[PDB]
């Protein structure tokens, strides 16, 4: 396991590509494991990525990504939901019964 | 038990410079108007050990030279350095001992006697500023 | 015998000879080479009064870092304010720099990350004086020099 | 620089080469001949 | 008179030990006496023992102490012949700290310095601590689950340097420079009875780069990924070989640095091995003048081992391991 | 001029340190070769000093000639020790390398030396010492 | 003239050494040269010292060169009575690969070729390869952050078929197969001094199964979790012994048999192991036709090590370790 931070996103055909530096290992890393949740940072925006390495294969490693640490919403207590990468003033949020979707403006279709 | 006689030890001659030293300057304990006169004087010894040291080491490329020389510059550009015992004879002593580190034997003859002239001279200055100098 | 004769008088010519003996020749007549120099300025930064301080400071101008020079206070001033007399970390004319904000690299708690120029430029970067150089400064003072 | 005193027994090393090459048509200087104390004044005046 | 030792295992002054062999370093925490006792049988009159395994000792060398710590073990041998001998060994007082498993409650110390979460790893077996160095602050400093008190240790005064040894007296010293306390100019030809210098150029580095992350708090990104780097060099060694050591503790410039010097004063000290057996029996941070011209030594050396071996037939002899004169 | 005198000098150097990497086949043959490059050396020092255009490297030549001296001489004289055994009328290869080295098998190497018809070599035979 | 050796640390045709051993292998990547000279001292006149630790040496063995890499150490003895010896070592000139530390900058090779992997790991250090096996394509290359310039090597050429060792000139040999060379037929009672023939049974697999995963671009889930797999076998050994050597880089079928068939060598390479002891003083790979009736080897056999050794008394003899003739 090792904490890299995040450059570029190649996106291909199999998946998400990261390009994670700390020491520019990977112009194009095996993955982003999508968990059902993703996003596309601008390149070389500040965010950390957690690399967790096949057998210790280094040859393999996949990544995960986290939103910035200055982006993260500061959940209530019974709280949580899903937010916008960069912004923690969008969200949806389950609360006691709210299940609140905070923005100006929402589309369907 | 056998000692090398081979051989000159230079550090109680520098406990006792230094004991001497600090005992005969404390520039916070002399009257006011001669103070800068004091700390002036002590500011163009130093100046005087650095040019020894740059007469000395002449062709060393190596970045000790550019680091040493910097550090020369940086501690005689400051103002209140010299202002305190302490300081003044850390430079004073890592200043010998640069000029001595810097080359060997015959090369440091006339540089070093040169310093034994300048520091020939006797204060002008009365009290405890005549003794400072 | 000639030839030997011939170059022992020309190793002892400013103009002809190994730097070695250049330097050699240059020191007892007064002219030494020049070395390196750093750059240097002065960088203001603040915070909120009363914060501890140490001497691993360093700050990332451009794409150069700077370190303090003179000796860092213990606390930070109750003014806030701190102006700090700097000097580059690597020397030659690369820390030379027409700058005027920069961050601090190393993370202090209590004061703010974006620190100013004072004064916006950083002088002195200069680089180790070359032999054919010193060779031309040092023929430059022993000729015969009108208007000195 | 890079011209000097040469080392004592490189000199007359050099001086009996040279002295067996251009003269002996490279003969070897056998010690307690003419050759050897030929060869050896040289030196000294060469060092002198 | 020649005598240098009286060992006392509570007070019984050794006057049995038909050989010893005494050994202080500062590469390790310890020590490692070696006594040999005789312990005769007569099979029809009443024996007696001594099932030790634990009663503290000490070796007055010389009429001063020189060691401070039959903990180790008891070997009585057997034999038709030569037998019945009874070797005890005996570590030093420092001990419990290499063969123990931390138990400290929490495992995580928070806001702390090096020099105390040190105290807290040895003062669980009363150990009391020389602390001789300085203090380094440090923001996070978990302890593996029951790693060992002495792993840990070496490990936190690693990425610091700091030499962690054992006296005379019992305790633990945590130093960073020398003892002081020169000494004798040990000449080729006055008493070197054996000498074996050895400056190899296998464990040498000319670069050695330090990397790591930043663990302080709040920091993160950048700043805690990125910058962190030093790259400290040993101006002596000669062509470029390079090396990267990296670190395990919030990396700070000055931890950087210190670590790579730590570790360059390391690979320093064992390019030049210096053992001497001198003859009749205080130096494990000494310096000495040492002159050995034929190897073209003519430096002054800090003694990092010191041996007294003794055997009554022909010995009494002290093994001297130094320190460089870069 | 200093282009052809790098290109001249180079040239000598590599050139002796190439005859001095085989083995010479006559005292007469590593002499000549030594002759060759001897007087491409004394030329381009004679060069090197016409109207003192550098002493230094006229100095240097002189040193570096002298060096080649020493060596290709040595070569000659002293690499194989050649020596000419005389022979009561000329005599076949093998017989007389059998009666010099006693192993007929070394006749190869009387072929390099002499020149003569294999049946017919002599009466005077260029050889190793023994 | 029996004149085997002449060694040169720089031109000094060494007329002093009191013995040596020099030794080379296929299965390192380097040698061990060890001189002893004798290094008198007369302590009133003046005496000279060679600090060298890094000076470099070669052996040419019986007018032909054997070595070429005292670099190694000096460890300058001492003793009252047969003192004042010098023994230097010196390894290979491939060793700085084998002490050092990766100093590549980007660390993440992209669409290369095991050979090139390997040109940039060896030209930082100025050591010429001899490339003679083949072009391996890999698409992720990630060495591990200054992990040693010679672990990444033997990595890189073990799941790909490729010895890795050294020559005589002073160059690195990354080859596939033999050095042809073939030569004398050593039989018992001809030239053997003396000989050791083992092959043991502890060291033997009839099944080698390779698995692993696939590293391609694009290729994800079954096509590179589940299908690769391979299983080699050796019909020589008996019965059922299993094995799974598992893969550690882009696991082709041909990628999966190779370091699987590699491995088929190694172990079959190790189960007979023949030391022969011969008299004088070029077989590094050469095989040579080998009869030793008696435990019935009449076969053609390559040799692995070659180990010359002297000393002015009873030696100069020549220890071969072959390898087995399956």
């Amino acid at each position: 396991f090792e904490r890299h931070v995040f450059k570029g996103i190649e996106h291909t055909d199999t998946g998400a590509l990261v390009s994670v530096k700390g020491s520019g290992t990977q112009e194009e890393d095996v993955p982003v494991i999508n968990s059902g949740y993703g996003f596309t940072p601008a390149a070389d925006t500040e965010l950390e990525v957690f690399l967790h390495g096949d057998g210790s294969d280094a040859s393999n490693k996949f990544a995960t990504m986290t939103i910035p640490r200055n982006k993260q919403r500061k959940w209530p207590e019974g709280a949580g939901g899903v937010q916008h990468p960069f912004n923690a003033d969008k969200f949806v949020q389950f609360d006691d019964d709210s299940i609140w979707l905070k923005d100006g403006k929402f589309t369907l279709g | 038990l056998v000692g090398n006689l081979v051989a000159l030890a230079l550090a109680p001659i520098i406990t006792a410079t230094e004991g001497s030293f600090k005992r005969h300057f404390s520039p916070d304990n002399i009257r006011y108007y001669n103070t800068e006169a004091v700390v002036s004087t002590m500011a163009q010894a130093v100046t005087q050990v650095q040019n020894a040291y740059l007469a000395i080491s002449g062709n060393d490329t190596s970045q000790d030279k550019w680091t040493t020389v910097r550090d020369f510059r940086n501690v005689l550009i400051d103002e209140f350095t010299f202002y305190s015992p302490a300081n003044a004879w850390n430079v004073l002593r890592n200043g010998f001992a640069i000029l001595d580190a810097a080359a060997t034997g015959s090369d440091k003859f006339n540089v070093l006697r040169n310093l034994i002239n300048w520091s020939s001279t006797h204060s002008d200055l009365d009290g405890e500023s005549g003794d400072a100098e | 015998f000639y030839a030997f004769g011939e170059q022992m008088w020309r190793e002892r010519d400013p103009r002809f000879a190994c730097c070695e003996n250049l330097v050699k020749m240059a020191a007892e007549r007064g002219v030494y080479p020049k070395p390196a120099q750093f750059a240097q300025g002065y960088v203001r930064m603040t915070g909120t009064p009363g914060s501890a301080l140490n001497q691993g400071l360093r700050f990332q101008f451009g794409n150069q870092t700077y370190e303090p020079a003179s000796v860092v206070p213990d606390q930070l001033p109750a003014t806030g304010i701190l102006v700090l007399r700097v000097s580059a970390v690597n020397p030659g004319p690369s820390g030379n720099a027409r700058v005027t904000d920069g961050t601090l690299v190393t993370p202090v708690p209590g004061i703010s990350s974006a620190v100013t120029a004072y004064g916006g430029n950083f002088c002195g970067g200069s680089d180790e004086e070359e032999c054919e150089q010193f060779r031309t400064r040092y023929l430059q003072r022993l000729q015969y020099q009108p208007r000195f | 620089c890079t011209i000097q005193r040469p080392d004592p027994q490189d000199l007359r090393n050099d001086i009996a080469t040279r002295f067996s090459t251009n003269v002996l048509g490279g003969a070897p200087i056998i010690p307690e001949s003419n050759e050897f104390y030929v060869v050896s004044l040289e030196y000294a005046m060469q060092e002198e | 008179m020649i005598k240098p030792m009286r060992i006392f295992i509570g007070g019984e002054e050794l006057v049995t030990y038909t050989s010893a062999q005494l050994q202080r370093t500062k590469k390790q925490m310890t020590g490692s006496l070696t006594v040999e006792i005789f312990l005769d049988y007569v099979p029809t009159k009443p024996t007696i023992v001594n099932a030790v395994r634990g009663k503290e000792i000490l070796v007055y060398i010389m009429g001063e102490l020189a060691f401070t710590g039959a903990g180790g073990d008891v070997s009585v041998n057997f034999s038709k012949g030569n037998g019945y001998s009874v070797t005890l060994t005996a570590r030093g007082r420092t001990k419990y700290l290499i063969d123990s498993s931390q138990t400290h409650p929490t495992g995580f110390f928070k806001n702390t310095s090096d020099k105390k979460v040190i105290e807290t790893l040895v003062k669980e077996h009363n150990v009391v601590l020389q602390w001789d160095a300085e203090e380094i602050d440090e923001p996070k400093v978990t302890l593996r689950d029951g790693n060992r008190i002495y792993n840990e240790i070496f490990e936190r005064c690693n990425q610091n340097c700091h030499f962690a040894y054992e006296t005379r007296d019992g305790k633990l010293l945590i130093t960073d420079g020398t003892n002081g306390t020169v000494g004798e100019d040990i000449i080729l030809g006055y008493n070197i009875l054996d000498f074996s210098a050895e400056q190899s150029e296998d464990q040498a580095n000319s670069q050695i780069t330090v990397k790591g992350h930043r663990t302080q708090k709040g920091v993160w990104g950048n700043d805690a990924i990125v910058q962190p780097v030093q790259t400290v060099a040993d101006s002596w060694v000669g062509a470029n070989i390079p090396l990267t050591i990296q670190h395990y503790g919030d990396a700070t410039n000055e931890g950087l640095q210190r670590r790579a010097k730590f570790e360059a004063d390391r690979r320093a000290a064992e390019s030049k091995s210096v053992s001497v057996t001198v003859f009749h029996v205080w130096d494990i941070g000494t310096v000495h003048y040492v002159e050995i011209p034929p190897e073209g030594i003519f430096d002054v050396l800090e003694c990092v081992s010191l041996t007294y071996t003794v055997d009554a037939k022909s010995t009494l002899e002290t093994k001297l391991e130094l320190a460089p004169p870069p | 001029n200093a282009i052809f005198t790098a290109v001249r000098v180079l040239s000598a150097a590599y050139l002796a340190k190439a005859y001095t990497e085989t083995a010479a086949t006559t005292v007469n043959e590593g002499l000549t070769q030594y002759d060759l490059i001897a007087a491409v050396l004394e030329q381009e020092a004679q060069i090197a000093k016409d109207d003192c255009h550098d002493n230094e490297f006229f100095l240097q030549i002189r040193a570096f000639a002298v060096d080649v001296a020493r060596v290709m001489v040595n070569r000659a004289y002293n690499s194989p020790s050649l020596i000419v055994y005389a022979f009561p009328g000329t005599v076949h290869g093998l017989v007389a390398a059998w009666e010099i080295f006693g192993d007929a098998k070394r006749s190869r190497d009387l072929e390099a030396r002499n020149n003569g018809s294999p049946w017919a070599v002599g009466p005077k035979i260029i050889s190793e010492r023994v």
